[PDB]
């Protein structure tokens, strides 16, 4: 078949970024799924999925050829709320961008609803759906706890300098080091948690930077890197030339 | 340029590395990238303080919740300190507060200005008065005709002190009829523009008289934009009933009525479609040419890029804060928007290495002038566009303060593409190829940062590239025509007000007169405005100083 | 008349209790009137440091609930509701709760600086999306979702009653002005019909009133 | 250019067909179908009754108290639509047809295309249908002089004080010409869930009847005119029209445990294999960039992909919210990974920005079914970005608030009821 | 089954017993060719084309684009432009597409297909699809690098898409664009009064014939002929506009050189008693008799020929435009005080008449009858009745107006003029 | 006054009837006319006065 690409750099900025599309992460820390549950918020921990609207199966389904061709998601089959999981992420070397963990959702997981801002990034789909990709998105690289977050409101803290103790800004305080490990304690809305969530410890600075997909004149400069220029040099060129006459 | 790289770091000292009312930010290293967030809540900036206690005593007052910065959800606003704004090109360091144009006068009396302005053609009244008529015009009629309107224009049952704002001039590219004329009814092209300039004014306008009609400020508060065009035509009438000694009631006189009333009649703006359904004088129908026009930095400088500059400020501010800020929005506003292209000098800082890299690279094309102008191609627009949003995105990235300043993507985007495009159609005297320089500098950043603006942002930045030289119906406009109607540039902030700089730098650069329209340019070509259009980005820091006196104040007929 | 309109809550709460599976109490709601009597003058709910318009500028703004349901009005703060036994004589009472129903209503007035400073299209805008902030501080859901848009969809279209509609294009101007108020709603915006009962004074008032808006203002 | 035209099942409805063939002002099912739309109305007999017995008529919350009428129109139903058909006939016999829809509560009127030939537009329609109504109401329930205005409105609305009948209770598939945002744009003004419930919620009929409006809209508004003529039938034949069964091949391919991702593969491997698209260059990190041979080939191919990746996606989720996700990240990462522009130049792709922004936000849009070709937030693809919205909606299962029945239940039991709506593939081919 | 016979311009028999059934805007096939003429025909002018590009004097009433002139010899290669843009606009070759350089190459004039026209919902595809054409043109043959491509396209779509319509553009047609109606159906009126007396050569019978056929037409779009209504109307066209039975020109030839509007009112007034449209219903004591209406549409179709007769009599005695403002008025008004019964269109004819007068006599003129069209907030109430009128009184001037009609409708004159139904409307409308 | 000698509580939308019974409002929708006379006589106290902003 063919095999994708993904991207243009030969920098290690390009290879975090190809990584971050193709989901080819490396595990760094464990979340119970109680605690997922819990930092999420949408549902009481190991309680059963509400429902927006009764199971597929219950109420039947019109005849559409799409329908039947397309095999509708764990979390559609039972009617699921359609929840998110949102992410802030810092400017200074953090991990993952809001455009490259939109391709990550958009490639690796099907039915979700990847949305792309500047200084948050919203993953929406069932609740179980958004719950696998809210796990892959959690024990991974993809995420540092000092650099990323969940947060559902108040976003502000991707282009905020960073603390001395080396973690992106939260103006609710959502989580934090404690005894090294960065501990969660509230939902992605601030909506405090009963419990304790272990996260684990952040990486050093230079582990952050040399696994950034962001680049940045500290770590690796996008003025250096001419093949991502000469993709946009391109793009532009047909885009413009396109738009003029289509030939 | 190097002057204005260090007045752009010294803005920085004044916002970050010094404290402002009670956040005690006071030390700090600009190109720092760490910082510790005391938390000290909106009581920090102590003019919100004042907001607090205003909000809490009309609580008591009135008798139902007003102002509870308590139900901000989490905790109250300002978690990180509460640092001003300094207006680009200027030392009156505002609070952000006071650049909401809810509270700023200046920035209300701007639109104020805009929307009660009207220029009616002349020509064809005259004509008909002395074909039709009998009734010779002759300088000394016109005198007495520009009399009696302008005192019946105010109104005579409009109240004498009430309405203090509203006059009328005329402008005429007839030399040797605006020599005779009353001088205080005239705005002479000669001597409020250059040689060169007015030459140019004059050629376009050809032999022809105009009248600037300005409506009382009141009247146009209280109906929309559309009545200024009324008023207008109903004072004419009168005025040419009662200055000529004609009968009103015979059938003849309504042709005169009709040609001095609509029939060379211009308007700021036009009609919208029905989502945004508005008339005339609105700012969704005021094009990009036409801000560059109302504008009238031209006029009095020769700096090219000092123009367009300008011009993105103002072009900013009623576009996003007043129209996309408050007609198709509203809420708290989108001052924040606005004052990334007119605050800080990020723009200014940029736009400026730009020129001294066009001058560099294509000797001195950035320069005055019309045949140093480099040819438009995708070769140049990709050059100067890249290099420019590399420089910004290297400048965010070397002082985390300014990234901190513009700390949403929009603002810090709509910095980079503005100062790319102004840059391109400075180079190349093409409007087109300033906003084909705006789009590649938009891919060049979302590339670079792997983040582009808010949610919405992108839409007219994907549509932006391949529709700025298309020839099909909807798609494709000289920028200097396009505005807020335009089908791309509908629903977006950020954008509009850089668009309209764009258009200005491709005129400015060249040492043109006008950028669209002649008759808008001598038409606010006048220093009796309660607004100065010379300089608007000082206007919106006077207003926020609070010593800026507006029009339309109601103060006289109000108990006290 | 131009700053004033009226959104419904009972879409905007369907809405939320399928999307969002939430309940809707009179504690909720009173949380969320307050919050939007905070958020509609022109202050921030939701995120930082941003600018807001300045309280005594805007303090003739404010949301008001009245509602065909009778329980519900009572268990609402009685800062937020217009109550309907109260203020109309019980025959008019019944007939306006008979023609309401039991859904409720939020009566919105925005500020009159930001209506002078723009036109009568301005109100529903304004209105909608300070009811959408104030929904998404209040109900503990997140900033950007397909829910918040159908809370704004509900407020700006579904759910709203304006002053006035908008006219054609030959007349040069737009909604909420005196030319789209039909004699109907400029009779209910006259409360002489609620406070007496001289069928000929209500007339009067009405014309007196009539003759003001439409000649001297919508004719010039 | 020669396309092949299969049916949602899959099937095979013509050979061979030309291009040039398929356009709107030359193909004769198109043009019926606009007929249709530009002709036939719907009256709610119920609402009319509900309005008359109430006094609940001119808009929201309006209710006129003490000149309330109380007829039997949902009773005498098929008398009504006798006499309407009788007063909106312009001769006897021809293509005029009234009728009665789901028991007595709806009509469906068809004024006959003679009265759309003598006139402007399709507004004829309208004001036909509604003044039949009233005549017939006034004639068979003997309404007093003095009540005419009651049974006017009960049909009218507040026109003519409001441009469109606000209140009112006949409505057409399209709105008025007054509402357009350009010269063109009527046929565009289509709501999502009017195409979602016209097909009955199939979703390559959606999609395909949706695009054939759209197309339509684009031709009048001198959007196909030379170059771009093949340009846009390109783009209608392999997205709406299921061009030699790409959409459906990638999504049988793509269905089971599909992304948008494999989609794209899918995408980019039909366009090198069928030679549409081949490497220009490669980077010193192995990235190779690609070329267009074929230049609107290649934006039918992003146009095609598009709709199959909002199917993929959206019927994987079930909800309709996805499809602003879709459009958007299938031509972001089809640009990201070979090097070209998206669908439509980056029009489509902008579009798909704008409207997942307001569809995620407090600024207004809603829903994706609120969404139409003449929408300021969608107006701007050339007929590429609209289909997929239709076909996302028809898609949905339960998961949006403002759903078909609550914005479009008169349209959907009006119009359901013909083949050239419900089968608009089968029509076009 | 209401039967009349129609007399031609100078008073011949047409053809006799046409019922008013088959005369309507929906059964005609005459009036079908010429709404459809009016929806597709547009005229473009090479000569602003050139002009806009040469000074970048586009997009509107004092734009002008500095430094970006192009010069390209447009009028010098009209005949070329014209073949490129009818292949451009063509569906088919061999369609009813037509493309012809009018005065020397000046100015360009495309029909549409009607093709296009039934593809598409309203008449703007036309517009659009000429102007595309011209644009393409351009840019194809003088050689436009892409940079300047955005000159060359407002060139001709004067500062689209910012303006709803065409401000400033070469392009125009004889309708306003669908949003500048002033209501349903309205649009297949705003034909001012200048453009139908320019097409009838100022032959006052054939322009009121051809007003009316608009008028009735955006009526029967509008939904207020349906039944006993479309009676109403159609009798009231024929009558008043088509001349039936010569009750207008003879009533003119009465009052040929000795007669006002109170002679006019005598003598319909006695052929309304003589055919038995009305009789004496009453009798005062004074001696007054109080008249009732046998036939109510045939009185108001009465009423309306005399109207239309009065204005004649009262525009030609006179040879002025600007009397039908007091024509219309005053004729219904004292129609009514002498027979009891109320005016043309029941008093909607007289307040249009008030309408004409206070819009066009007055500090508020808004200029002559020259400008009057059906589709305007001061002359819409009418039911088609009066607006025939106002262009009869303009084919009737003199030369007192301040706009010849030369001077404002000279381009429509000549595309309409050579076509037959729009020189002789009576003659095609009788078939 | 087609409904105002019936009693009625509106005449053609509740709604509006409902919303302007506050006695917040600045001008007494009430007493109209009362309301223009007290404008006349220089005893009426608007909103929307930006005397906080402008200066003295
Ligand atoms: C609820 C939304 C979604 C929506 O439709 N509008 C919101 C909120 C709204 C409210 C916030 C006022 C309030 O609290 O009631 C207003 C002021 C609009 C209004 N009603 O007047 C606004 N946004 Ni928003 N909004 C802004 C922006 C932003 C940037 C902020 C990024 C960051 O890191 O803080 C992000 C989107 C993006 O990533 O770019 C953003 C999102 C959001 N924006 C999220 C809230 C995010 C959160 O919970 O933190 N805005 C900006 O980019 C800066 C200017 C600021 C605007 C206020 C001003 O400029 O006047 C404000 C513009
Ligand atoms: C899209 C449309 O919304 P509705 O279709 O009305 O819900 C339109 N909004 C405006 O164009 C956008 C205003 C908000 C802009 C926010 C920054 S993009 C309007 O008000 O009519
Ligand atoms: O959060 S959104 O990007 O949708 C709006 C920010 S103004």
């Amino acid at each position: 078949a063919y095999e994708a690409q993904y991207y243009p750099g030969a920098t290690s900025v390009g290879a975090n970024r190809r990584k971050h599309m193709s989901g080819k992460l490396e595990k760094l820390r464990e979340i119970s799924d109680e605690d997922l549950t819990a930092v999420l918020g949408h549902r009481a921990p190991g309680s059963d999925y509400p429902s927006t609207h009764p199971p597929l199966a219950e109420m039947g389904e019109p005849a559409c050829s799409i329908r039947e061709a397309v095999a509708a998601t764990p979390g559609a089959a039972a009617g699921d709320r359609v929840r998110y999981v949102q992410f802030a992420d810092s400017m200074y070397n953090a991990p993952a961008t809001p455009y490259f963990r939109s391709y990550f959702a958009a490639i690796n997981f099907r039915g979700v609803d990847p949305g792309t801002l500047s200084g948050r990034q919203i993953v929406e789909a069932r609740e179980r759906d958004m719950e696998q990709c809210a796990k892959v998105q959690m024990e991974t690289e993809m995420t540092d706890p000092a650099l990323a977050g969940m947060r559902g409101a108040t976003v502000h803290g991707h282009s905020v300098r960073l603390q001395e103790d080396g973690v992106m800004f939260d103006m609710l305080d959502r989580r934090r080091l404690e005894g090294g490990v960065i501990i969660m304690d509230k939902d992605q809305v601030a909506i405090p948690l009963d419990r304790k969530v272990n996260l684990g410890k952040p990486m050093s600075s230079e582990e952050a930077a040399k696994r950034t997909t962001i680049y940045r004149v500290d770590n690796v400069a996008f003025r250096d890197d001419a093949e991502v220029i000469e993709w946009v040099h391109r793009v532009f060129d047909q885009r413009t030339s396109y738009g003029f006459q289509p030939k | 340029a190097a002057d204005i790289f260090a007045k752009f770091k010294k803005s920085m000292e004044v916002k970050f590395t010094q404290e402002y009312g009670s956040n005690k930010q006071a030390g700090g290293d600009i190109t720092g990238k760490t910082e510790k967030f005391l938390r000290l809540g909106p009581e920090q900036d102590a003019r919100k303080q004042e907001m607090i206690k205003a909000g809490k005593e009309i609580a008591e007052k009135r008798g139902i919740a007003f102002y509870n910065p308590m139900m901000h959800m989490g905790a109250p606003l300002g978690q990180r300190a509460i640092t001003p704004y300094t207006i680009s090109g200027t030392d009156i360091v505002a609070e952000p507060d006071d650049l909401h144009y809810v509270n700023n006068a200046a920035m209300q009396q701007m639109w104020d200005d805009i929307r009660r302005t009207c220029i009616v053609g002349l020509d064809m009244a005259h004509e008909t008065l002395e074909k039709r008529l009998g009734k010779e015009v002759t300088p000394e009629t016109i005198n007495h005709y520009l009399e009696t309107l302008n005192h019946a224009m105010p109104g005579a049952e409009t109240h004498p002190a009430l309405v203090d704002d509203c006059y009328v001039k005329i402008f005429t590219g007839d030399d040797e009829l605006a020599d005779e004329i009353d001088k205080q009814y005239v705005i002479n092209v000669n001597k409020m523009f250059s040689e060169e300039q007015a030459a140019q004014i004059k050629a376009s306008i050809g032999k022809t008289t105009w009248q600037a009609i300005h409506i009382p400020t009141i009247v146009s508060r209280t109906t929309d934009g559309a009545q200024t065009s009324r008023w207008a035509a109903m004072q004419i009438g009168m005025s040419f009933i009662s200055a000529y000694a004609m009968c009103a009631g015979e059938a003849a006189v309504a042709d005169l009525s009709f040609a001095a009333k609509h029939a060379a009649l211009v308007s700021m703006g036009e009609m919208l479609p029905a989502r945004r359904a508005r008339g005339p004088n609105e700012p969704g129908g005021l094009s990009f040419g036409h801000l560059s026009d109302i504008v009238q930095t031209s006029r009095v400088s020769k700096d090219p890029a000092k123009i367009a500059l300008e011009v993105v400020g103002a072009g900013c501010m009623l576009y996003d804060q007043i129209w996309l800020g408050s007609y198709m929005s509203g809420g708290v506003g989108f001052t924040q928007y606005a004052t990334a292209a007119y605050t800080d000098d990020i723009l200014d800082n940029n736009t400026y290495y730009d020129v001294d890299y066009i001058n560099d690279k294509y000797n001195g094309a950035a320069n005055l002038g019309t045949d140093n102008k480099v040819k438009a191609t995708l070769d140049v627009v990709k050059d100067i566009a890249t290099e420019s949003t590399l420089y910004g995105i290297e400048t965010y990235e070397k002082f985390p303060t300014a990234l901190e300043d513009h700390f949403g993507g929009s603002q810090r985007a709509t910095v980079l593409a503005a100062a790319s495009g102004v840059a391109c159609a400075l180079a190349t005297g093409n409007a087109n190829a300033g906003l084909s320089g705006w789009y590649l500098s938009m891919y060049v950043h979302k590339e670079a940062w792997g983040r582009l603006g808010f949610f919405g942002f992108d839409l007219q930045d994907q549509c932006g590239a391949t529709n700025v030289l298309s020839y099909q119906g909807d798609e494709g406009l000289p920028d200097e025509l396009r505005g807020p109607n335009y089908p791309n540039y509908a629903m977006n902030v950020g954008h509009q007000g850089g668009y309209a700089g764009i258009a200005q730098a491709a005129h400015s650069g060249r040492g043109d007169a006008f950028t669209v329209n002649p008759l808008l340019k001598v038409c606010f070509a006048d220093e009796l405005m309660p607004f100065n259009f010379a300089e608007p980005r000082r206007e919106f820091g006077r207003g926020a100083i609070r010593e800026f006196m507006p029009a339309g104040e109601r103060s006289l007929v109000i108990p006290a | 008349i131009r700053r004033t309109c009226i959104v419904g809550l009972d879409m905007a709460h369907e809405t939320l209790e399928k999307r969002l599976g939430k309940e809707v109490t009179p504690e909720t709601i009173n949380h969320y009137l307050e919050t939007l009597n905070h958020a509609m003058p022109g202050a921030a709910v939701v995120q930082e440091m941003m600018v807001e318009t300045h309280p005594a500028l805007v303090d003739d703004c404010y949301v008001k609930i009245f509602t065909g349901d009778d329980e519900l009005a009572d268990e609402i703060d009685k800062q937020y509701v217009i109550n309907v036994n109260k203020m109309f004589s019980e025959e008019q009472a019944a007939q306006i709760k008979a023609s309401i129903g039991k859904t409720t209503w939020q009566a919105i007035h925005i500020p009159t600086i930001v209506s002078r400073t723009t036109d009568g299209a301005q109100t529903s805008r304004w209105a909608a999306m300070q009811i959408g902030m104030s929904f998404i501080s209040a109900y503990a859901m997140c900033a950007g979702e397909a829910a918040v848009a159908d809370l704004s969809f509900a407020a700006k279209h579904a759910a709203l009653v304006s002053m006035g509609e908008m006219l054609p294009a030959r007349r040069a101007r737009g909604p909420n002005e005196p030319g789209g108020l039909s004699f109907g709603h400029l009779s209910d915006i006259v409360q002489t019909s609620r406070v007496s009962k001289d069928p000929a004074k209500i007339a009067l008032e009405v014309v007196g009133a009539g003759c003001m808006l439409y000649d001297q203002i919508w004719l010039g | 250019d020669t396309v092949d035209i299969y049916d949602d099942r899959g099937k095979l409805l013509e050979s061979n067909v030309d291009i040039m063939s398929l356009a709107p002002t030359r193909n004769a099912a198109i043009k019926k179908i606009i007929l249709d739309t530009k002709r036939s109305v719907a009256v709610s007999l119920a609402g009319i009754q509900g309005a008359l017995a109430s006094g609940k008529m001119g808009g929201k919350g309006r209710q006129i108290l003490g000149r309330g009428l109380n007829y039997d129109l949902v009773g005498n139903a098929d008398a009504i639509a006798e006499n309407v058909k009788n007063l909106v006939q312009v001769d006897e016999g021809d293509d005029t047809s009234v009728k009665v829809i789901k028991g007595g509560k709806s009509l469906l009127i068809q004024a006959p295309s003679s009265r759309i030939a003598a006139g402007a537009d399709y507004m004829s329609a309208t004001t036909v249908g509604a003044a039949a109504v009233t005549q017939t109401i006034i004639d068979m329930f003997g309404t007093d002089m003095y009540d005419a205005p009651i049974a006017k409105s009960a049909v009218w609305g507040s026109y003519p004080q409001t441009m469109d009948l606000m209140g009112g209770n006949v409505q057409g598939v399209l709105s008025i010409p007054q509402n357009n945002e350009g010269l063109g744009f009527s046929l565009r003004n289509i709501m999502a869930n009017h195409i979602a419930a016209i097909t009955s919620r199939g979703a390559m009929n959606a999609a395909a009847l949706s695009s054939i409006y759209e197309q339509s809209g684009i031709f009048e508004m001198g959007g196909a005119v030379g170059m771009f003529e093949r340009h846009q039938l390109l783009g209608l034949a392999c997205q709406g029209l299921n061009a030699n069964n790409v959409v459906y091949d990638i999504v049988k391919e793509n269905g089971k445990d599909g992304t948008i991702g494999t989609v794209i593969e899918s995408i980019v491997g039909r366009a090198v294999e069928d030679g549409v698209i081949s490497v220009d260059k490669t980077a010193p990190s192995g990235y190779k960039f690609y070329k267009a041979n074929d230049v609107p080939m290649w934006n039918a191919y992003a146009a095609a992909g598009t709709l199959a990746a909002t199917f993929v996606n959206c019927g994987a989720g079930r909800a309709a919210q996805n499809v602003s996700s879709t459009l958007l990240y299938f031509n972001d990462i089809l640009e990201k990974e070979t090097g070209l522009p998206g669908c439509d130049y980056g029009k489509v792709q902008g579009v798909a920005v704008g409207f997942s922004f307001f569809s995620h936000s407090i600024y207004g849009g809603g829903g994706p079914g609120v969404f139409n070709g003449n929408h300021v937030v969608t107006r701007h693809s050339r007929g590429f970005a609209i289909p997929c919205v239709c076909a996302a909606v028809a898609l949905d299962a339960g998961t949006q608030m403002f759903t078909i029945e609550s914005t479009s239940g008169l349209i959907g039991d009006v119009f359901g009821s013909i083949e050239e709506f419900r089968q608009p593939i089968k029509a076009v081919a």
